[PDB]
């Protein structure tokens, strides 16, 4: 069987140099072209471009010429991709797949079929930062919450009330913001009537920070 | 140059979907188009090559087809195992470099389409003393899982200060994702009203906050 | 007989240094992806040997590949003889030939003191002396260059694959 192996997930600050790897074997690696896909955390496939590995004879997409440089080791069956100057931008899965020629004189095209397991990349130029909570005032039930602004790294986990209150509760995946910091909410459905009468506390938690914030939610006069 | 795909198709367990894939005479038209199937958290696999080629263990369900300047994917007999999300591909001949479709969604349907929950929070006052105004935008128990989210400050858009999550599957198997608008506290009082409007299958729903 | 090791081959030789391939003991097959399929001396047979000449030129270049023509790919990089026996078969493959920045890789020879012979095959890198004074390796100019070839070129400038079959005095 035709296997595309390829290097381990990456962490990586800006300005870092990188070169992820993969190795092919179950066919003669020099004698196809291999080469490179890359997909944004939740966004679509976008080729980078593929080498020869026989003689280093390459194809870059407009948008990769310049910015990556794709390399081979025909002698261990290894393909490369480089680059000099990492982008937190370059945050990815990166994929290498094989390019057989499929078709036959003008119908001839390089195609993609077999793909290695891919290889994260995450850059970022952010350290250890616990969160800021802030307050999701409510006002026959009212949702309350809490805002947990510029975390990092994840992850961050939410209960209420010390795990009183496990109904009516979402606690939302984070974002990423352009800072490199993430923020999530969490939110509780409650009766209106409970508003007097409970405390309601959102008790976040992140651990790589060792901080635990216990946030009193009230309703807004 | 793009090949545009449909965001998302979705169907019930054993009936047919179609997948449209369009481009140009430097790509589609002149050359051998290919799908490739992604399920989550896995790599591409190759579906269909030589527009209508199924590789040995991808089943006669999946059938390929191209007409002019568009391909055709269609899956009969739809199961839980075709939830994926699904390009086409092909070599563009003018730019010198293959190309995958803008991708498909496809949903099999295990329970009624259901519409965002949607609740959207002012600034707290705590954040505002700090000289700082997030609107949080919470959106819950969609189906299928996929949304887009446009802000208005009074009746105009706003392309600045937002930040929107990728949907993700809740554990009963609707989908939550939340929408952040960045403001400062001067913009945030100096407009009556700010909007979140989520759309999900052509329909939207909108929720308003004031600064009173 | 392994024709597909030829026409369905990854790699193509540039037209100067044009590669040959030998066909000994084995049969023939028929040939809709080739702009241009045309034979002298037969027509759509049993033979000594079979040679398959292959290499890489512009598509305003294949009517070069024939009989008694001239130009510099005829006179300086793949001559056939007047008295040719065989097929010569091309196609566009501006898919695996052009690249965005430009292909170099594929060359021809622009100068020579004199034409190539038929089949004769010339790799020297050496520099031709034009005028009186002999060349120190610097009217002294290098006699190969590059085709440079890219996407968007007209069609008589894309790179056209070209394979050459002689039939020397193998069974169709
Ligand atoms: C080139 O490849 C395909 C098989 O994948 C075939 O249709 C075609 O005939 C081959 N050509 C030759 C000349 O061997």
């Amino acid at each position: 069987e035709v296997q595309l192996v390829q290097s381990g997930a990456e962490v990586k600050k800006p300005g870092d140099s990188l070169k992820i790897s993969c190795k092919g074997s179950g066919y003669s690696f020099a004698n196809y072209w291999i080469g490179w896909v890359r997909q944004k955390p939740g966004k679509g496939l976008e080729w980078m471009g593929i080498i020869y590995p026989g003689d280093s004879d390459t194809r870059y997409s407009p948008s990769s010429l310049g910015q990556v440089s794709i390399s081979v080791d025909k002698s261990i069956s290894t393909a490369y991709l480089q680059w000099s100057s990492l982008k937190a931008s370059d945050t990815a899965m990166y994929y290498c797949a094989r390019h057989p020629i499929h078709g036959y004189g003008s119908g001839s095209l390089y195609n993609p079929d077999y793909w290695g397991q891919g290889t994260l990349v995450t850059v970022s130029s952010a350290s250890t930062k616990g969160p800021s909570v802030f307050p999701l005032a409510p006002s026959g039930t009212a949702a309350l919450g809490c805002l947990v602004k510029d975390y990092f790294p994840e992850p961050v986990t939410v209960s209420w009330n010390s795990g009183a209150l496990t109904s009516g509760v979402h606690t939302f995946p984070a974002v990423l913001q352009s800072s490199g910091l993430y923020s999530l909410s969490s939110v509780v459905t409650v009766p209106s009537s409970s508003l007097g009468t409970q405390t309601y506390i959102c008790n976040v938690n992140h651990k790589p920070s060792n901080t635990k914030v216990d946030k009193k939610v009230e309703p807004k006069s | 140059s793009v090949l545009t795909q449909p965001p998302s198709v979705s169907a019930a367990p054993g009936q047919k979907v179609t997948i449209s894939c369009s481009g140009s005479n430097s790509n589609i038209g002149i050359n051998y188009v290919s799908w490739y199937q992604q399920l989550p958290e896995t790599a591409p696999k190759l579906l269909i090559y030589e527009n209508n080629q199924r590789p040995s263990g991808i089943p006669d369900r999946f059938s390929g087809s191209k007409s002019g300047t568009s391909a055709t994917l269609g899956i009969t007999g739809l199961q839980t195992g075709d939830e994926a999300d699904y390009y086409c591909g092909t070599w563009d001949t003018s730019l010198g470099a293959y190309v995958f479709g803008t991708g498909t969604k496809v949903t099999v349907l295990g329970q009624p389409k259901a519409a965002p929950s949607v609740t959207l929070f002012p600034p707290s006052s705590e954040e505002l003393q700090a000289n700082k105004a997030t609107l949080v935008c919470l959106i819950s128990d969609f189906y299928p899982g996929a949304v887009t989210v446009a802000w208005k400050a009074d009746s105009s858009p706003v392309k600045a200060g937002v930040e929107t999550t990728t949907p993700s599957k809740q554990s009963n198997n609707k989908y939550a994702a939340s929408s952040y608008l960045s403001l400062t506290p001067e913009q945030w009082k100096s407009h009556r009203s700010y909007s979140c409007q989520v759309t999900h299958e052509g329909s939207t729903v909108e929720k308003t906050v004031a600064p009173t | 007989c392994p024709f597909g090791e030829v026409f369905n081959a990854t790699r193509f030789a540039s037209v100067y240094a044009w590669n040959r391939k030998r066909i000994s003991n084995c049969v023939a097959d028929y040939s809709a992806s080739f702009s241009t399929f045309k034979c002298y001396g037969v027509s759509p047979l049993c033979f000594t040997n079979v040679y398959a000449d292959s290499f890489v030129i512009r598509g305003d270049e294949v009517r070069q590949i024939a009989p008694g023509q001239t130009g510099n790919i005829a006179d300086y990089n793949y001559k056939l003889p007047d008295d040719f026996t065989g097929c010569v078969i091309a196609w566009n493959s501006n898919n695996l030939d052009s690249k965005v920045g430009g292909n170099y890789n594929y060359l021809y020879r622009l100068f020579r003191k004199s034409n190539l012979k038929p089949f004769e095959r010339d790799i020297s890198t050496e520099i031709y002396q034009a005028g009186s004074t002999p060349c120190n390796g610097v009217n002294c100019y290098f006699p190969l260059q590059s085709y440079g070839f890219q996407p968007t070129y007209g069609v008589g400038y894309q790179p056209y694959r070209v394979v050459v079959l002689s039939f020397e005095l193998v069974c169709g």
